[PDB]
């Protein structure tokens, strides 16, 4: 995977949530910025978020994933309201000091995925990090 | 893994095909680094931020040694390297520098587990020992051109020094006449060379290394300290006038640096005790300046 | 031809202006009256020049600037340069199907985009027609829906014969070297060619 | 960058109408510098609201009345009246800032803003937070 | 982008009237330099009133008079009669301080500017603040 | 000035905990590390621009250019 | 320059692993080094994942190698998912100090070898290392 | 007048044969600049043994193979073969280093080239000597 680009995803309370990625291969070496976006025809990709981070840990929530314009390149990551509010009823309640707002929730990967007749599997992850939960009020 | 302590090292100059292990070494000091050429194209067209530098010269190193006076009297190698003439067990400084480049010599810096590191052409540029009440020492302080990481080396075991001398009080003459109330005579003696640097566009892609030198000068001075103290009411031996020619003589039980003639500088300090600092320079005619290294028993 | 730089040859980073003079040159019979009026007659041409400064050079990357400054000197032909200050794409579009009326003569142009162009060419900006090779400089924009009304600083060489295209990018001079006859490169001994320029002079 | 950047706080002076006018904007800067266009805001309904802590359960100290005052240009204004100052005032922390004694700590507040529309585009975000403090007054 | 200064103490001077004028300037930056015209105070009014400590239930020390000078250059005048300046150093804390016996501390003072109309907005604004000292005299 | 602007809400939070350094290359630690400092830097340079214009008031530096960005470590 | 053969693969739990080697030599010479590819003829590649280095070690997995593009000099070096599952299974419980989802599998290292191109068996090893499994939260 | 290096530490790799070759040249300092002319490995073999240490009556851990490549270019090669790597192996020290646990000392070793003829003189001489280390594999 990519151990070094771990991001943490951070979901606003009462709030539906949404990340959207865009897989864009790149070439510069003939000139800078030469960038054609990645045909992503025939991709799934899925994920899920877990209490912790070892086997039997709880599952918290599954990503609703989408592919909102296929050969384009523009991928979405993304779950409903109930998801998030779920998330917030199961977060811990170890509220920092200095950053109130936010409690951690779980802990999450989203893997994609070739279903291409004359291929094979080609399970591959993406994303990798933690899903802090930020606070609400206004409801 | 094998970590390299001061303490267990062994100093080693080779000359001549023969390995010169200076022991009663109270304390030496050694750098190595390397010469770049850093330049950053900031262009119109692309302002970077990544430099181009290249690694092409080895920067000569400075060693600085400090050797306790022995039995043996090797360290007056360090005068006849840096170009005394010798007669006996006493050495001249000539009236002319010799040759235009100085002795070259090699030295080793040996420890534990076949590790050394490698300084190649060196030379003596400044010998001084201030004779004081403390146990005297020179520094010696050589130039290296090429540094490098060797297996093995070249050892000592029989040229070496020996027991370190005991101290004894030192006294400054005129003729056999002595000064009084001395405080600390500091001699200096330098043989000031400069690389002469020929890195040419043969050398492009590889790192250059200082290989030869030449002789600036070559000289021998003092400064004595004193109390500013006087016998008479306008006296005329001890005062304040400078003295064009004079004898002079810093003799010690062991070594006696004499000036046939010297050029006194004198400078008073009103501090606590009133202070008088001469400054010793053999005059424009004046004989051969001598150092005699006297063993035991002179 | 073409002069090269980072863009055309990216792999030689060290080619690419270190400093760019760009220099307006127009002869004028100037005459000081005794009555204190001053009053010029413009007759010869006016032509920009160009003076490029590059930093230090590596022995491959002067090679290949050298192998190109003497194919020019062989075969003869104009230098072009691309001045990179002025690359800043402010008009996108094709100009193909954009018009200028013919019989147009003066620092004045009248150009129809026919609703074609996207951008709006400040002033100082660069523009050249496509027929012929002179460069000129925008000093003052006006536009009332799709035709644009451009005043140039050097008047227009040629009258518009109703075919020439504008180029609002990529604008090249058509340039002449001016130290050709004695042009030497000094090697150093840290392995870099240092201070090498150029004069060049638009012809025509 | 987080959250650092949708951040921002609110001082309501005490005995006056707080009206705080905002103007949504679409900046362009990845493609090319200095490009902005405003946000065509029908539609695009504002709510939000205060609340003395971050706990599960918490008072609703007050609200703002939001208004979008042009549905184009995309300006739109998050008000609360003399009122709703007041309560605020009333109900909020007695500590004072030691380097503004003035303020004083009322609560924690959000604004959602609520595109709903003909099209299947229901979303919603959360464009501001903070803390909402209260400035202190005498002339009554 | 700058800030503002919206905090100014002020000092009067015992057994003499204190007169503050303000003028409202509309400002702008735009291609054209800085365009400067005087806001026009037509049904602006003022009011202050000071008070001898922030916290709530405070002693009222006395009120500004209001006034507007002129319209057109957007001039108004705050200011209290000599009488009221007797009464604040009448009402004022009698610790002095030492380098300057004359100034001892007063209270402090809220100015709001307010346009009240059938078709204007109930809007305030509270324009200035902070603390009032007074300059000891002896004379009269 | 008298009234100014105070970050109640975006603050540093706790200090993080001491942790060992260590240099490596690609995989390879580094054996027997002391102290690695790190600089970076953006040289920038203020452009005086003073001018008769000024004359008779105090002058403040509005406008900087950067030399040079650059990333140095001394291990 | 010198010698890096030492990196360490982390693999991703629940995700198949494929690893693309460009094969290159480099010589530097002339200032722009040299980049032509080594051709790819009578080359296989052996590599095993081994618990510790001590005699008797168990066999954890072992790579599967594959040569493509002979010409252009690239290799490929893949294990299915079963074997990345069969390694995850070994691993041991104690977490990376700078990653808490990487836990030590076991050593590795991938052997080049010519058999016969010249009746000389010249095989020497390629790069080694240490194999970390990456815990996956979507499976 | 330089040093030579007759000390070198060389590291083998486990399951795999190690294979090293060395050349003899000729080399001259005169008024034609330094000539050099490989020297001829006529009659000139190699043997070279490793023990576990320097003391008498070390074992012996293994002995190298030995063999002259191009006596015209005068280039020798001293290698051993995979199962002789495997034998060192086995005979190492356990006792591993962090950093780079794959190391592992085996011993020490030497080589003499030797000139033996009825003609020749009974002369041998120790070209190097060192320690050999081991990197410790896991494929086969």
């Amino acid at each position: 995977s990519t151990e070094n680009r771990v991001i943490d995803l951070v979901v606003d309370e009462n709030v539906p949530y949404g990340l959207l990625m865009q897989f864009m291969d790149v070439d510069d070496s003939v000139y800078p910025s030469t960038s054609k976006p990645v045909d992503l025809t025939d991709f799934s990709l899925r994920g899920s978020i877990k209490s912790s981070l070892e086997d039997g840990a709880e599952t918290v929530a599954s990503f609703t994933t989408a592919i909102v314009d296929a050969a384009q390149g523009v991928a979405s990551i993304s779950l409903p309201v109930s998801a998030v509010t779920t998330i917030a009823s199961k977060a811990s309640k170890e509220r920092d000091r200095y950053n109130p707002r936010q409690r951690l929730a779980g802990y999450y990967d989203v893997i994609i995925t070739r279903t291409a007749v004359g291929s094979a599997a080609s399970s591959f992850r993406i994303m990798e990090g933690k899903v802090y939960i930020s606070d609400g009020v206004t409801q | 893994m094998f970590y390299s302590l001061m303490r267990e090292s062994k100093i080693v100059i080779e000359y001549d095909g023969r390995g010169y292990h200076f022991d009663a070494l109270s304390n030496y000091d050694a750098s190595t680094s390397f010469q770049e050429f850093k330049t950053l194209r900031r262009t119109i067209h692309n302002r970077t931020n990544y430099a181009d530098s290249i690694i092409n010269a080895q920067d000569p190193s400075s060693i600085s040694l400090a050797i306790n006076f022995s039995t043996t009297l090797i360290e007056s190698n360090f005068f006849d390297w840096m170009g005394f003439t010798r007669e006996g067990n006493s050495l001249f400084l000539p009236r002319n520098t010799p040759n235009i480049e100085p002795i070259m010599f090699n030295m080793y810096i040996i420890n534990h587990n076949n590790s050394c590191i490698y300084f190649e052409n060196c030379y003596v540029s400044t010998v001084d020992f201030s004779l004081d009440k403390s146990i005297p020492i020179l520094n010696v302080g050589i130039e290296s051109g090429k540094f490098s990481e060797v297996s093995t080396f070249r050892d000592g075991y029989t040229i070496t020094q020996g027991e370190v001398l005991p101290y004894s009080a030192p006294a400054v003459y005129t003729n056999s006449s002595p000064l009084p109330a001395l405080i600390s005579a500091s001699m200096s003696f330098q043989q000031q060379c400069s690389w002469r640097e020929d890195r040419n566009i043969f050398d492009i892609n590889k790192i250059y290394t200082n290989k030869r030198a030449y002789v600036n000068e070559m000289n021998a001075s003092a400064t004595l300290a004193f109390y500013y103290v006087k016998r008479l009411v306008g006296d005329k031996f001890l005062n304040l006038d400078p003295e064009t020619r004079t004898p002079l003589i810093i003799k010690n039980k062991y070594v006696s640096i004499t000036f046939p003639l010297a050029r006194i500088s004198k400078r008073l300090n009103f501090s606590d005790l009133y202070q008088v600092e001469y400054d010793v320079i053999p005059t424009a005619d004046s004989d051969p300046v001598e150092i005699n290294f006297f063993g035991e028993r002179k | 031809m073409r002069l090269p730089d980072p863009y055309t040859n990216p792999e030689y980073p060290g080619l690419g202006f270190e400093s760019v003079n760009l220099v307006d040159n127009d002869p004028m019979i100037r005459d000081e009256l005794p009555n204190g009026k001053v009053k010029e007659v413009k007759i010869s041409a006016q032509y920009w020049g160009i003076n490029i400064s590059y930093p230090e050079l590596f022995p491959d990357e002067y090679a290949f600037l050298d192998s190109r400054l003497l194919e020019y000197k062989r075969t003869g032909d104009y230098l072009d340069v691309l001045l990179p200050q002025y690359e800043a794409f402010r008009v996108r579009g094709d100009t193909k199907s954009v018009t200028i009326p013919a019989g147009q003569k003066g620092s004045q142009i009248i150009l129809n985009t026919n609703g074609t162009l996207t951008g709006q060419p400040k002033a100082g900006d660069l523009f050249k027609l496509s027929t012929h090779p002179k460069v000129y400089k925008i000093t003052n924009f006006s536009s009332s829906g799709n035709v644009w009304n451009i005043s140039l600083y050097p008047d227009l060489f040629i009258t518009t014969t109703g075919s020439e295209k504008p180029v609002f990018n990529g604008i090249l001079f058509r340039t002449k070297l001016m130290n050709g006859d004695s042009f030497g490169s000094t090697l150093n001994n840290n392995g870099t060619y240092s201070g090498i320029s150029l004069s060049l002079r638009e012809s025509l």
